[PDB]
């Protein structure tokens, strides 16, 4: 009989690199600017109604 | 095996036959626990216990 690849039951070729789906972004990131803050709780004054 | 042929006799074909076999893979580990004063105790008065 003729020797075939069957009898040495050859492992596969692991490639490099992870094929991933595309995740969404923060939309808050790119439609409202970082202020910069120490730590803590911020306040800020808002008007409530007018004279 | 080898084959012996005449001149002009027809010659055969006699073939290598091959088995693959697979290792398994073992992990083994030694763990030894000391009071830090057991290590001040060896490395001041270079006994080699912990090199033991």
């Amino acid at each position: 009989a003729v020797l075939k690849t069957s009898s040495f039951q050859l492992p596969r070729h692991l490639v490099p690199g992870v094929w991933q789906k595309a995740q969404g972004q923060s939309v808050l990131a790119r439609l409202s600017n970082a202020e910069p803050q120490e730590f803590g709780e911020q306040q800020y004054m808002t008007l409530t109604a007018p004279p | 095996r080898g084959e012996v042929v005449g001149e002009s006799a027809e010659k055969s074909e006699s073939t290598a036959t091959f088995a693959p076999v697979t290792s398994l893979v073992r992990k083994v580990q030694v763990t030894q626990r000391f009071s830090q004063e057991v290590k001040w105790a060896d490395e001041s008065r270079q006994l080699g216990v912990l090199q033991t």
